[PDB]
């Protein structure tokens, strides 16, 4: 009866996004899916080529459709024969590609999902959710924008059949999950499900205990769409404080790599930043970035950049090794991007921000926790904080 | 240490023909008489000035608790000039119904301990707790009519995210199944069972 | 025919608001009214003892109603007999209590208004606008929030029948008015209408000349509602910058609340930055509307530089610690900025306390605001003695 589950995740060098192999179906097999922090459910593309002895499409008005919060019936208008993802009198579920923001109507599906438990300091045997609920999406939906070979997304949002909500309930876990993304495409990061301060789990998490003791917390707020928000009162650069702008104003997301700022905030922040740097070290901006420098000249010193949080109780310090990006050869760019004038939020913290940080989503106390010193100052990385070896 | 079956004894009220249960809540633990409402979306209690608990909390608006309960409407206490359980500002509002009178009222989302019997061999076992059980603190008028004598709210077993069984299933990792055996007689109890009844 | 007009104004100690006696009607009498910088018009309670041989209520669709920009007709549902404020076939005008944010439908009115001219260096004879347009507002509107016995408001906003616009057009004045509010309830400040740089007015403004030479200017922008805005790029505290994120300025100027109001995120960040540039061991229990208070005995000569960095960093409005520190209580000194919450009208709203003991010139012809670059006291002057305000 496990108290902690582990899902290894990987960075895609090309897109800067993260993905995981999820074990599903009978016989059990691996499905590469995009990591979508705010996604409402797991979805995968389904076809006549889907093979599983435990697959079911729940009937409309079933208890399964009720739990998934869909009461719109499904009618298959593609195949003229039934197949996974294609039946009549089933229920419909709207799935979204968070990258392209395309969406499509899928069919609610039910099957086996498996995930690692722990055994001492190592990964333990796979444990199963035999009736995991998810969406069978139309094939086109994943055909654009995702890492290569990825065929859906696993969603961890605040919504009734999110992945964590189904794992919590099936195994009776504490309502908490922790994200430790690895910045390197060559080594895995992880997501952990359950209580990490649980003496039973002391053996697996023993190596991270110093990091956990020094965790700093800030209130977590949730939008009506199930997204994760925190409150940022200012972005501080040395002694200059940029004041952005109840739900927090900063979105946390995994579906774009770099941090996106609304146009008014972007313009103010990038100039303030330029004012705290040698003004004639700048070079023509490269890539998606607006303020770029020559690498040899600025190794001198980058300024202090901190997110001042809700009630100013807490500070999320951002390392210059995080927010400086090596756009080119000998060009390092300030890794914040302009979200334009119809940006979804004022600040959206992306994957790059999250990488090499341990971030705990404590749903039970409605707060987010993070390491108050760098992982590297503990002699750790997101790849080796926990044993992710077979 | 995790029970595979939980049991809630229920009793018939002769006068009204309805069924109710004493539910254990709060720290220190105490009993609240509540109506059995099979289709009810959540558990609600009239919460008073004299509500005593060291584990009580009112989740803040836009919190994860308010998300789970599926309410994003913020609550403003238009009543007291001081706070009490059921009366705060910047919490979230939840609509509760009296299923007998079909009255409804806007309550405040609440969090506290709930306890319920597990089983031990062939007998009832020790009480086990849900330390952060989510429920509604409902306006007082809502229980004043239609209910058995001294009953102060209702427990709902409906298909909804913070129904009683839904929270018990997920806290303890139970099989998603519950069983009802109501007793005809006011003089002996029936029960509700949560979990798998078929693993002899 | 005058080139300069003067309206003395007084601070109300209790509310921190400012009010003036306006002379109106035939025979002329004084009406105490709230000073509302952004108010769209002058309004009064008329249901009273309104006695005047010069009163009129313009008819609906009249030329007076067009000028006032109201094309909505008025129907009286109170008295069933006629009086000031109560007719049928008149026009309706919405008036607002800027303190309570209440509004009510009033009736457009016309009567005599009078105001002081100047004679040499002193106040001169009253001159009249015989058909001054204003609103007879419902009685409830003035029953709450105003200084005691104040019965309406005079508005100086950017709107067609504002007080200053009607004075400008009647007398052919330059479109400029100047505000010098007094900090003290025991002596008056003033509003001046017309060009202060007009050699014809040299004798009246002679005593203020050192101040005028050092005036600093910043662009003025006006909202769709007729409010006065300037652009504050940052608030500087010693070497810390609190930086807010063809547009209207971000800082409102108003007379209808005493203290400077900051939207919540700014208030939060600014107050802490302030607390960080102060002795933490000097703080005391917070008092009143304030968030950061000190024991007055410490702190003495220990407050930091607080400056508004203005549009395009061309200018600075340095704020004195005798202005931004408030004496909440016997021996308690508070930082005089208050939290406007998360749905504030503006990020920054500079209020009556900010304006007090400064000369602030609203130059409408060039769309700019000017202010003293050194404190009035450094000239040996106050807002009460900059100009001769003895009748
Ligand atoms: C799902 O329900 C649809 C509506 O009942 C089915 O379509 C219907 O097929 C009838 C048989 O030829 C035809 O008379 C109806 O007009 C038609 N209805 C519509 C709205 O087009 C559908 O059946 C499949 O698709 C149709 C177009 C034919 O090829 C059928 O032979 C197919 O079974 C149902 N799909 C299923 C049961 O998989
Ligand atoms: C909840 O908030 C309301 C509104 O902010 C409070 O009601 C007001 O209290 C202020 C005192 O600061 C009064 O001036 C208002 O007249 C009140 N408004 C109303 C509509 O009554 C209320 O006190 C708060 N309740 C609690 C328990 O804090
Ligand atoms: C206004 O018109 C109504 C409706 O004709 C009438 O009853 C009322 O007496 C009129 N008011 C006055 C002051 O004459």
């Amino acid at each position: 009866k496990p108290n902690l589950l582990v899902l290894p995740v990987q960075e895609d060098a090309s897109t800067g996004l993260h993905w995981a192999n999820i074990h599903k179906r009978t016989p059990l097999m691996q499905v590469p899916l995009l990591l979508d922090l705010n996604g409402k459910h797991l979805w995968v593309t389904c076809s006549q080529h889907y093979s599983s002895s435990t697959y079911q499409a729940p009937f409309c008005h079933s208890t399964q459709c009720s739990r998934a919060n869909t009461h719109q019936c499904f009618t298959c208008t593609d195949s003229t024969t039934t197949r996974p993802g294609c039946h009549n009198n089933t229920c419909g579920l709207l799935s979204s590609n968070p990258v392209t923001q395309e969406s499509g109507l899928g069919e609610l599906a039910q099957d086996v999902l498996a995930i690692h438990s722990t055994h001492g300091s190592k990964l333990g045997p796979m444990v199963k959710v035999p009736q995991f609920l998810f969406s069978c999406a139309p094939s086109f939906l994943a055909q654009k924008g995702l890492p290569n070979n990825v065929q859906g997304a696993l969603g961890l949002g605040q919504a009734p059949i999110s992945l964590q909500n189904q794992l919590f309930s099936h195994f009776g876990l504490k309502r908490q999950f922790s994200v430790c993304l690895s910045r390197y495409s060559t080594s895995n990061g992880a997501i952990l499900f359950g209580d990490i301060n649980d003496p039973n789990n002391n053996n697996y998490i023993h190596n991270s205990l110093d990091v956990l003791h020094d965790l700093v917390y800030t209130p977590l707020t949730i939008s009506k769409q199930g997204e994760y928000f925190i409150q940022v009162n200012a972005i501080r650069v040395n002694k200059h404080l940029v004041i952005p702008t109840e739900i927090g104003g900063a979105l946390i997301t995994t579906t774009h790599p770099y941090t996106v700022l609304s146009h008014s905030i972007f313009e103010v922040f990038t100039q303030v930043f330029a004012n705290n740097m040698p003004k004639q070290a700048q070079v023509k901006a490269v890539g998606p970035f607006g303020l770029c420098y020559d690498s040899r000249k600025i190794s001198g010193g980058a300024p202090s950049v901190d997110l001042i949080l809700d009630k100013n109780d807490a500070v999320w310090r951002i390392s210059s090794e995080n927010f400086m990006v090596q756009a080119q050869d000998g060009v390092s760019c300030l890794g914040f991007v302009d979200g334009g004038v119809h940006a979804r939020a004022g600040i959206a913290l992306g994957a790059h921000h999250l990488e090499e940080n341990l971030v705990v989503f404590d749903l039970e106390r409605s707060r987010v926790g993070f390491n108050s010193n760098s992982l590297k100052s503990y002699g750790k990385t997101c790849s080796n904080l926990f044993d992710l070896n077979n | 240490s995790k029970p595979n079956l939980l049991v809630l004894p229920v009793q018939e009220d002769a006068s009204t023909g309805l069924h109710w249960a004493n539910i254990h809540k709060r720290t220190p633990l105490m009993q609240v008489p509540l109506l059995l409402d099979l289709n009810g979306k959540h558990l609600w209690v009239t919460c008073s000035q004299h509500y005593s608990s060291s584990t009580y909390q009112a989740p803040f608006c836009h919190s994860t608790q308010c998300s789970r309960a599926n309410t994003h409407q913020c609550f403003t206490c238009t009543d007291s000039t001081t706070t009490r359980p059921g009366c705060h500002n910047n919490t979230c509002g939840l609509l509760s119904s009296n299923p007998v009178t079909q009255e409804s009222g806007l309550g405040e989302l609440a969090q506290d301990v709930l306890a319920i019997h597990s089983t031990h061999g062939s007998k009832l076992g020790p009480m086990v707790k849900v330390p952060q059980f989510l429920f509604s603190c409902a306006p007082s008028f809502l229980a004043q009519k239609g209910l058995p004598n001294n009953v102060q709210g209702a427990l709902g077993l409906g298909q909804a995210p913070i129904s009683l069984q839904n929270q018990l299933f997920s806290h303890f990792g139970l099989k998603r199944q519950f069983s009802v055996c109501l007793s005809r007689y006011s003089t002996s109890n029936g029960a509700i069972l949560f979990g798998d009844i078929n693993d002899p």
